[PDB]
């Protein structure tokens, strides 16, 4: 709602401009585990499959 | 205004100005707690 | 996410340039108003004298 | 430093920030409407003196009417230690009357029931320098008090009473002043010989409203859900030294009840609702040789010390039925207010409250006794078997027991505040229900 | 769900009198859980009123008549226009008094009124406020132009929506950008 | 049984109260706000600080807006417990807030004193008093670091935050009085304490560091405050005495729409004393025994709720010479104006009048529109000072429109009145809408 | 004249408060509600009661919602007046919460200590420690029953009433330890007093009853609830020296989004001691006379607002190495932190330091998430303890930077943080979102 | 602690009782070499001493705790230190004078699989029979002469 | 409740029907052994339904 659509701006033309800041997402977890991103096994480590179920199985 | 005073009796909504006289027929009965955590075991016999 | 950060982004930027290009932001008396006094002393200020009539 | 609490961003920031919908660096202030404030002196009808009846009209000032305070000049019948809150203990009561209906009436009990359970801190400090005399005065000292009233209308400009809607019904204030009060005119049961007579006056503080305010309350019809005390006094069980009294007290009371709230009382002794004794501050000359523990230090009526009071348990039922499991008398004295007001209530004083919040305006859980056959109050008292001249005896003591001058607290005093709703049309106002 | 019968008991040998004792069911409702101040005597005075007939277009210009309201013309259509509520369900509203009578006089021979009265309902215990702007022609014919109750007449808005708290300082809206967080997460899939 | 009777007995009468519903009480809906952080930034202070010295800061670009400000100090007892009185409070003469150049708001000690008397309450006013003075009965050479939080509107609430990064243009200053002496620290009285220390100062800045989308609406878009201020005069007390009660007719130079007006008389020379000394207990030094005197008060114990000591007698508020509300008596303005505006407990010799519902919160309710008004006047009668104050029996007896003898030394009155203005930073620039 | 003169003066500056206006203070709507009732139902404990026991409590499904839990217990004096310190706090050694075997929180004794002297005020301070102990000057044999309150989000606003019944297959259970030792109830210092009684218990849980249409969409729908948590480890203080300023790097073992963290400095021996002990009024066992000693305390004045004997000199929190704020006094947090962001007044020894702008209510008002900060750590920095305790002149009229020697008897610190985590319900069971 | 649900908990006397019941023979002896001072050691001594875990996991492989497929939640251990050992830092009642604070270090046993075996761990959701130790402290009803 | 005087009681309405009914007295002994007779029952002179 804010910034009322202002078609008399000239410079429209933001390409050469990179507005993604990649700085909150820099050592994440899975959800929020605090481990310090826990990289010790030297291995690939495979995807495990987490399926948003309940709080139960089945 | 109208000024409704209403009378005594639970257990109805407040369109009943009094619903009972000195003994309502509405009784609630408690909710048994933890009755889940009860068994009831039955018995069994031994070989004969 | 990304245009969560992109569309304030781009709004940043295109104010960023109104300021950096116009001086203080291109805004006229709106930006560099003085106080209004505000204050009816002045509804008294009386005239000395009366012309006659003409 | 702090920019790296912003950067440390994780999932579970998502429920306290994710697509923000409010900030906290901004603040809005929402435009009202044009109004002011004046205090005006009302008339006092009829004679100001003690134990007379007094009467004031409101007059037609404004448009509406919120707080209400009076006026007394006393002076001390003796020396600092003698008085109690004297001028809450002088308005015996008030009525509230509109158009000859009761809407409201107020005990001086009430006041102190009421400010010992539900005022607090320095509001009540406050409350007490406006009636009593805090600075050790001396007899023969001169002060003006001043009494505010807690009608609904005394408590929130947002129930202000619409007077200006209220064309055909006079408003008055119906006060009885007490016969005695203590340290003033009177020392225990002895007058004190050449107490001058309080001097009185009632102020109303009236809103002036500006013209599209002002003809909405002249032109709407009105709601206003208000709250009323109801009022009972009974014989309180006497407790003894040998027996726990016990009491089924029938609650006479109608409307939805936000709470109930009572105390026990020795009704000589204004604001007394515990026990007197030996140990400081419990009776005239406590502590000492010369102590009288039939006698209260009157400066110092008021405790927390629950060792005085008498109520061992009580519990509510509806219609023979329990309300809530039983529970000991310390737990209307500390918990309840705990719980639900936020302050600290002297002992002898005691609230079980119906509502969430009972010491707000807006209605938050009520018990309406008007669809209950039989309300009952069941109290047990305390044994009455401790020899109040040796602190020993008091203050090392149990749980179930008390004081032998706790058997002289015998008036039971029960209030229920409750909601109703006053509607103001056609000039004229009145009671929804009775 | 009560049985009442007829209780088969022996003859009386010497009298045939005895006490009856008739089963009574003591339970009462109301017609309205909340009380009625105006809005059922509003639609059944309104249901009373005259039709466009009085032709009374000119704005009348009604002016006050300061007087104790005796017996005069004010009173008199006030209970002629009383005595028009005769339905079938509506309430006999008994005549008290009048407050703020105004009567105006047009030029071709007319005599308008605006009349405020007070009447109490003997059935429902209470008193009401009715407005009477009611015209009157030079054949002695009354119309009556708006019959209903005081306080109904409410104004234009009410603008304030009467906050509770005198000083709690709701949180300020974020206002997003162009997408206002809604049709952002709504767009994208 | 249990709680379903009361739910299961529904009437008539709770229509009103749950019919229809609208809300409920068990569930609440939190809402998701910005990200933000706040961090305290120490601050340059330019000057030298010492007793009766000026001295400023500029507020540093250390985050995007600001709030809560501390002005800390370092004092040692020059004396014994007793012998001070809020001394941080008494050392910040005063503090004054400029924008730009432009004079938003300044606070006085007094002001900082009738403020906490006025608004404060409770353990508030406790910790208040234990970041100001020494109230464990500390020892002379006791040092001790004190923490003087400012009071101007952006102190008050987030809500309010100044925007720096939106004053792109401004800068932002505080100019800090320091008292040429401060009671207690380095002078008993009217005598200075050989070997006293001077204050060390440090003055710290709570700075809030917004998220991107947040702070670039900050520093590119206008922003509108409404604020508080505080408006000050101060005025000769007409002398009341044992012979007398002086009356007199202030005229209120205030402007804008007002809150209230508040006012305290007092003596000068000791801080905080806005009554009468009296030799009762807490009423002056030594009260109680032969060596009292009724010309130097206790000084840790200079405020008091002995109204006996107070010298309004009457007073009223008159708007272009006409009668406001009816005369009342200095204790209504001491007492009741206070329990329905505030709900504190306010100390003898301070009074307040409001304009305004609730004047202690943010939200305007109410005002006095002092711009519009050609004749304010403030009309006192003061108590006749004729109760010799060296015989504790005269003052505890004595009757309501009397005082002390001693009260004639309150010859000082200040009157302060708290308004609204609006605050309009646009285009890295800011400053006030009305003056 | 009157108030009318004051309605009429309205002008442009007052446009801003009631141009246009948006409310009303004259007339209140009050909401309608829905159908509930509230009531107090006792819980049965599960094992024996009495000191050093351990028992636990299941609560029944007696209502819909629980809120408020009151834990009653009935505790004899085994001496006089002056003896205990808040027992039945201490009693309560701790306190767990478990739904469906998860933990959602736990609360320890030294917790409810710590957050009563950070959150509780005035009179609710006062009467909370009329449930807690003895504060009538009660005698060795008196017996009373106290009530401790819980203080888990649910047991603090209805708001986040804990939805019992949308939990038809989780148990909600609270685990409940009790302390083998009670100061002045069954042992007096390290000495234990023979014939103490064992106190009883009860455990009060208050029930809110729904009405059918509320009572179904509990029962039915998936709830989300934003709710606290406390964080809390133990640490060993550095110990305080009378040669040097101690100083330690603490690592903060902490997790979630943290509205605030505190800590306070204790002797372990006994409960509540947060300062040194010392020969001045209140600060120790029979201090101001001969049998003073500066080895026990005046238990039933064991806290005090007298900073002289707090350890801590001044500290900083560090994330990733990074200082988060300025090194500041122990003193700031002590009474300008709870000043700022809490309103009450803090006991020496306890320390605050916020994240948050309102921590001490339930709307976030920022967070610092320790889940995303790889190493935070908490830098103190420690008085030197070269105080002679035992003498008033070195006790009360030192320096800031020391304290009493007997400050090195302070050797535990309590580190303690408040988080927000989410309770989630679902198909009849939940718990918290994340672990 | 395996996310935030308490899976078990022991006490040094839950050790003692195991053992007592459990251990045996040259274990048991072998079991005390770990804990105690037992070929007559001296005041002065320093020893290391090893405390195996008796947690389902700590028992066998049969039950090894796959940490592998918990990729969303953390594995805890909480120790608590007992304020007082007999012959360490008190002598019965007596505190001793210059004692010793413990050191303390936790070693884990890490199983290491291959890709094929790895790969269904993570992948696989799994159902491991394990034991808990329930406990409670109660008083004892004195006996007397 | 004393000695001579006349008191009464509602049954209330708590159950549905009503079986037994014990009026209880506290009496003391105003004399040795052997001076009273069934006092209890002497006290309650009588009782009407």
């Amino acid at each position: 709602p804010e910034a009322a659509d202002f078609a008399q701006f000239a410079p429209k033309n933001l390409q050469a401009q990179n507005f993604l800041t990649a700085t909150q997402w820099i050592g994440v977890n899975t959800q929020g585990s605090s481990l310090k991103n826990a990289n010790y096994d030297l291995r690939a480590d495979p995807i495990i499959p987490k399926a948003d179920v309940g709080p139960w199985m089945m | 205004t109208e000024q409704l005073r209403v009378g005594p009796g639970l257990g109805v909504g407040p369109e009943v100005a009094a619903t009972g006289g000195f003994h309502q027929f509405y009784r609630q009965l408690p909710l048994n707690i933890n009755e889940y955590k009860l068994t009831q075991l039955p018995g069994r016999l031994v070989p004969g | 996410e990304c245009l969560k950060q992109i569309l304030p982004g781009v709004r940043a930027y295109a104010l960023y340039v109104r300021d950096a290009s116009l001086p203080f932001s291109g805004g006229g008396e709106e930006a560099f108003k003085r106080p209004e006094l505000a204050t009816l002393k002045g509804s008294k200020v009386l005239s000395g004298f009366l012309p006659l009539d003409r | 430093g702090g920019l790296s609490q912003l950067v440390a961003y994780g999932a579970q920031d998502v429920y306290l920030t994710g697509n923000p919908q409010i900030t906290f660096f901004k603040t809005v202030y929402r435009r009202y409407t044009n109004f002011a404030i004046e205090s005006i002196q009302q008339t006092i009808n009829g004679s100001v003196g003690f134990g007379n009846k007094v009467s004031t009209q409101i007059s037609r000032n404004g448009d509406l009417i919120t707080d209400i305070v009076v006026e007394f000049v006393l002076t001390k019948g003796g020396n600092g230690g003698t008085t109690y809150y004297p001028a809450e203990e002088l308005l015996q009561d008030v009525e509230l009357e509109i158009g000859g209906q009761r809407i409201d009436k107020h005990y001086n009990d009430w006041f102190r029931t009421y400010d010992a359970l539900f005022r607090m801190n320095d509001d009540r400090y406050n409350y007490r320098r406006m009636t009593d005399w805090v600075n050790n005065e001396l007899v023969g000292a001169q002060k003006r008090f001043y009494v505010p009233l807690i009608f609904f209308f005394n408590q929130t400009p947002g129930l202000a009473l619409p007077l200006i809607a209220l064309q055909y019904h006079e408003v008055k204030l119906y006060f009885t002043l007490a016969s005695q009060v203590q340290g003033v005119n009177y020392n225990g049961s002895s007058a004190i010989a050449g107490a001058a007579q309080p001097t009185m006056s009632v102020w109303v503080d009236y809103i002036f409203l500006d013209t599209q305010e002002r003809t909405r309350f002249a032109q709407l019809p009105h709601e206003y859900l208000i709250e009323q005390l109801q009022f009972t006094g009974s014989e309180t069980a006497t407790p003894s030294a040998t027996t726990q009294a016990s009491q089924n007290i029938r609650l006479n009371f109608n409307h939805p009840t936000k709470y109930l709230a009572w105390n026990f009382n020795n009704p000589t002794n204004y604001g007394q609702y515990t026990a007197l004794a030996n140990i400081p501050g419990a009776c005239s000359g406590a502590g000492t040789a010369a102590a009288t523990v039939t006698t209260p230090d009157y400066g110092n009526t008021g405790t927390y010390n629950e060792q005085l009071a008498v109520l061992d348990s009580a519990k509510i039922q509806l219609n023979g039925q329990d309300r809530f499991a039983t529970r000991k008398g310390s737990y209307f004295n500390k918990v309840q207010p705990y719980q639900s007001i936020g302050g600290v209530t002297p002992a002898g004083v005691y609230l079980y409250s119906f509502a969430l919040k009972p010491a707000g305006r807006q209605p938050s859980g009520t018990c309406n006794f008007s669809r209950i056959d039989n309300a009952t109050l069941s109290l047990t008292y305390k044994t009455c078997s401790i020899d109040a001249t040796s602190p020993a005896a008091v203050l090392g003591n149990t749980e179930t027991v008390t004081a032998n001058t706790a058997t002289l607290l015998t008036a039971l005093n029960i209030y229920a505040k409750n909601y109703n709703v006053l509607r103001i049309m056609s000039g004229m106002g009145g009671l929804a229900y009775a | 769900f009560v049985v009442v019968g007829k209780f088969v008991e022996p003859i009386p040998s010497n009298p045939g009198q005895d006490f009856t004792l008739l089963p009574m069911d003591q339970t009462y409702t109301f017609a309205d859980p909340v009380p009625d101040t105006a809005t059922a005597f509003d639609v059944v005075l309104s249901r009373f009123t005259d039709k466009k007939a009085p032709a009374d277009l000119l704005k009348g210009a009604t002016f006050p008549e300061a007087a104790p309201y005796t017996d005069s013309e004010v009173e008199n259509i006030s209970k002629l226009a009383l005595s028009r509520v005769k339905g079938p369900d509506a309430p006999v509203l008994s005549f008290i008094s009048v407050e703020y009578a105004a009567k105006g006089v047009d030029n071709k021979k007319n005599t308008h009124y605006d009349i405020a009265f007070m009447v109490y309902d003997q059935v429902k215990n209470f008193s009401l406020k009715l407005v009477l702007v009611a015209v009157l022609d030079a054949k002695n014919k009354l119309w009556i132009k708006k019959f209903s109750s005081f306080n109904s007449f409410t104004p234009k808005d009410k603008g304030p929506k009467g906050v509770e708290n005198i000083d709690e300082t709701p949180l300020a809206e974020f206002i997003p950008d162009f997408v206002q967080f809604s049709r952002l997460y709504k767009d994208n899939a």
